[PDB]
């Protein structure tokens, strides 16, 4: 009795298809499930193999010829970003229990309507001369690379939703204690040539 | 739903720890799972009423559990090891005489086992004001919050505008970074952004606060160091609208 989710991370574009793979090993007729955990929420049932119903746009077909139970959706939605766990039920294992796969995180990237990449400098609200560099409004083509210098800190990219404005944007933050640190040089990674400084 | 206590717990290696679970009213089956970071839940023990149904995977030299009246249940680790750091999940299901019923999960207990409680630090929090260049170029204004120097990674960051928590326009890093990556006691930093319209930021009556809830040591933990005991606590930074 084993459940395998072969990949820990799946990153897709919004509106692109989703396939979260799950394979099982089980002698007999298996009972299969998908569970989901959204950020700050409890782990919860998503669907079972016994019903064809689409749940939140997802379906999963038990394919015994491939011992697979892949979770699929044709058009990824930003709301689908979450942790997904495949599970298999075992009959009279002392009682009736679940075995879970190792999980896969689904991340759904926004489609930025009009990229406007730029690096701005922000000053501390307290009277220190601390500042941070904000790289923002870049396309989901751009990947942000971690800092190679010990005393420069760079976060990964992060999408915010100004839903009152119907507007989404990526950003990453860079800061450092050093004299030498400048926003013109904060992100010496693959950034857009049209980047505003 | 299923209840669990505590939500976060820090203990030192070789100390003991107990977790509490209250199942759904009338659920005959109760499950305890261990979930290591980046893994799935793995069953520790399962109860049917007050009787152990499956304890084969219980690490019996140090783990034990009871559910003495067939309702709420306690799991204890005595003594704890560093490798026990994990989320401890409780679940319940009806327990009827059919197939596998839906399992309902608690919110989990996050356990961090440390070598030295003197390595525990609360965060410092700073808010950075929007750039004039951004305001001019986009008619939008991004605030940044930095939480720094905390250990272990037990933080919840939120944004508050005029005293009300806000979620629209916010992004917080899903993972903290290590302030000193070549160190396995390294403290952590974490960033978040809040973006508002330029006119909203320009209004001098609007109040902006970044809040960081830290979960640290408990009342009953010993502390003889000079600096303040690193207890569970809120640390915030604030900024006012400007024109």
């Amino acid at each position: 009795q084993r459940v395998t989710q072969p990949e820990k991370l799946l990153s897709v574009f919004k509106g692109a298809p989703v396939e979260l793979k799950c394979n099982y090993s089980y002698s007999g007729s298996p009972e299969l499930f998908w569970y989901v955990q959204y950020s700050r929420q409890r782990l919860q049932l998503l669907l079972r193999h016994i019903s064809r119903e689409s749940i939140k746009g997802f379906t999963a077909d038990l394919n015994k010829g491939e011992t697979s139970f892949h979770l699929k959706k044709p058009f990824a939605q930003e709301e689908d970003s979450a942790m997904y766990y495949c599970a298999l039920s075992g009959f009279n294992n002392a009682g009736n229990m679940l075995t879970f796969g190792g999980g896969t995180r689904l991340m759904v990237k926004p489609n930025i309507q009009n990229p406007d990449p730029a690096v701005y400098q922000l000053r501390d609200s307290k009277s220190s001369d601390k500042s941070v560099c904000l790289f923002t409004d870049f396309d989901s083509q751009t990947n942000v690379s971690q800092s190679k210098d010990s005393d420069v800190y760079i976060t990964d990219k992060c999408v915010l939703d100004m839903r009152s404005m119907d507007f989404k944007s990526n950003s990453a933050v860079a800061w450092s204690n050093k004299s030498d640190f400048a926003c013109a040089n904060a992100f010496n990674n693959s950034i857009i040539p049209e980047d505003t400084f | 739903g299923v209840a669990q206590s505590p939500r976060y717990k820090i203990i030192e290696k070789r100390q003991s720890v107990a977790f509490w679970c209250n199942p759904i009213s009338g659920h005959a089956t109760l499950y305890w799972y261990q979930q290591i970071l980046g893994q799935g839940p793995k069953l520790l023990i399962q109860f049917q009423n007050n009787g152990v149904v499956d304890d084969s995977q219980l690490p019996k030299d140090r783990f034990s559990a009871e559910r003495l009246k067939g309702v709420d249940s306690t799991l204890k680790i005595q003594p704890a090891k560093l490798e026990d750091s994990a989320v401890y999940l409780c679940a319940s299901s009806l327990g009827g005489a059919g197939g596998a019923d839906t399992q309902y999960f608690g919110p989990g207990t996050r356990l961090t086992v440390l070598e030295d409680l003197k390595n525990v630090f609360p965060p410092e929090v700073a808010v950075f004001e929007p750039s004039e260049a951004e305001i001019s170029h986009t008619q939008k204004a991004t605030l940044v919050c930095l939480a720094t120097g905390f250990y272990p990674d037990h933080v919840e960051l939120s944004w508050w505008v005029n005293g009300k928590e806000v979620h629209s326009g916010v992004c917080t890093d899903p993972q903290p970074l290590k302030e000193q990556p070549a160190l396995n006691d390294s403290r952590y930093a974490l960033s978040s952004r809040l973006r508002v319209s330029a006119t909203f930021w320009q209004n001098p009556r609007n109040h902006f606060r970044c809040q960081v809830q830290f979960y640290g040591l408990s009342e009953n933990d010993e502390w003889t160091q000079d600096r303040a005991k690193p207890v569970t606590q809120i640390v915030s930074a604030e900024a006012w609208g400007r024109a």
